[PDB]
């Protein structure tokens, strides 16, 4: 099995803590949900190609543009991540996140992630966002930044209901090995 | 690691690692604060052991096996004696508050109460000066060690199969070298997101949640000077592609 390396990047809000522990454990913890995920090597096999996982956070290092560039040698795709319940994280994708990811993992496939896709019919969540003047990110949306900022792909998951996350680890893989 | 402390840091959370009796003991806003207090200590255990990796089996293992050329294997690992010594102090402070607050006639019930004060101690005076040299140091390195790693395995049969057999063992799977290096400097900026949210479950003694206010100040004060200090080495980089910085 090839070893590959993976970079999660995004806003604080985007949730890409929560999806990285979700997969990890192949489960929502039901008794404590960690704050801070350290690394793991996942054993994926993808259309019959085994591959080593390796999976990174960047949570905690987007206040330190010298710290945060450390996180990226090597990377064989990076997760660029978003919340649905979240417009304000979809806006922070193409003139802040993209660039920093093209000039560090230069030809490095991006898969553009939606998360918590469980929120987009969610009555609380529309009545908070309608207060900003906002609603839910629109499927539609973003597929559109996806291939606006020259994303491999584009993916919806919940790390809640653990919805779509398989499928989101298992094209990363293929991405990553792709030449 | 150590065995003892393997076991008291084996759950998920210590709500799973205290007697059931005890649990039930304490108030829902208690359970919520130890388990995130909990979460810091658990980390900072297995930031240890990352370290201990490092020096013992890496370090002292090719300086043991192998014929490297004088600094090559300081290069490879950038201050992790200092490293070591730094966090296994703090550590050692973290265990023996626990230790302390153990109930008479248990290993495993217990309560903190009291954390503010102690990471206000780490992240301050001398022991948060060494730690901003130490990592200001260490992340300037961290690209130079990664790339004489990676020449090194592709170059050196002795090297390659040395990495290989200590690297085999499932409990290293996490914990090859470069894997090691990132680690160390994802640390730092692990402990404001511990300390906020031990500080969200720490209002119910207005003096503790001060002291955490205080604490997670300095944490942030220590990483941007961190942060500022930063300027990646290069092995061959000639001074005009520094100073035309």
């Amino acid at each position: 099995a090839i070893r590959k390396k993976l970079v999660i990047v995004g806003d604080g809000a985007c949730g890409k803590t929560c999806l990285l522990i979700v997969f990890s454990k192949d489960q929502f913890p039901e008794v404590y949900v960690p704050t801070v995920f350290e690394n793991y090597v996942a054993d994926i096999e993808v259309d019959g190609k085994q591959v080593e996982l390796a999976l990174w956070d960047t949570a905690g290092q987007e206040d330190y543009d010298r710290l945060r560039p450390l996180s990226y040698p090597d990377t064989d795709v990076i997760l660029m991540c978003f919340s649905i319940d979240s417009p304000d994280s979809l806006e922070n994708i193409p003139e802040k996140w993209t660039p920093e990811v093209k000039h560090f993992c230069p030809n490095v496939p991006i898969i553009l992630v939606g998360n918590k896709k469980d929120l987009r019919n969610d009555e609380h969540t529309r009545r908070e966002l309608a207060k900003m003047k906002q609603e839910p990110v629109k499927p539609e949306e973003g597929r559109d930044m996806a291939n606006r900022i020259g994303a491999f792909g584009y993916m919806e998951c919940s790390a809640k209901t653990k919805d779509g996350v398989r499928e989101v680890f298992e094209m990363a893989t293929r991405a990553a090995l792709q030449a | 690691s150590m065995e003892m402390d393997e076991k008291d840091f084996a759950a998920d959370s210590w709500s799973l690692a205290v007697d059931s009796s005890f649990l039930q003991q304490h108030k829902k806003e208690v359970m919520k604060q130890q388990d995130v207090i909990y979460e810091l200590i658990q980390t900072e255990l297995h930031h240890v052991r990352t370290l201990k990796i490092m020096t013992r089996l890496f370090r002292t293992g090719m300086l043991e096996e192998l014929h490297l050329e004088p600094g090559v294997v300081q290069g490879l690992f950038p201050c992790v004696d200092e490293l070591s010594d730094i966090h296994t102090r703090f550590l050692s402070q973290l265990l023996e508050r626990r230790r302390q607050a153990l109930c008479p006639g248990s290993t495993r019930n217990f309560v903190i109460h009291r954390l503010g004060d102690l990471l206000i101690s780490q992240f301050s005076g001398p022991s948060a000066e060494q730690m901003c040299k130490t990592y200001s140091e260490f992340c300037s390195r961290h690209s130079k060690a990664l790339k004489l790693y990676k020449e090194l395995y592709a170059r050196d049969k002795r090297f390659q199969q040395f990495i290989r057999k200590v690297t085999r063992p499932a409990v290293l799977k996490r914990h090859g070298v470069q894997e090691c290096i990132l680690l160390v400097t994802q640390r730092i900026t692990k402990y404001p997101l511990l300390i906020s949210r031990i500080l969200q479950h720490s209002h119910g003694i207005e003096e503790e949640r001060q002291d955490l206010t205080t604490a997670l100040g300095l944490v942030k004060e220590l990483l941007s000077n961190v942060d500022e200090g930063i300027y990646q080495l290069e092995k061959g980089a000639r001074l005009q592609e520094i100073y035309n910085r």
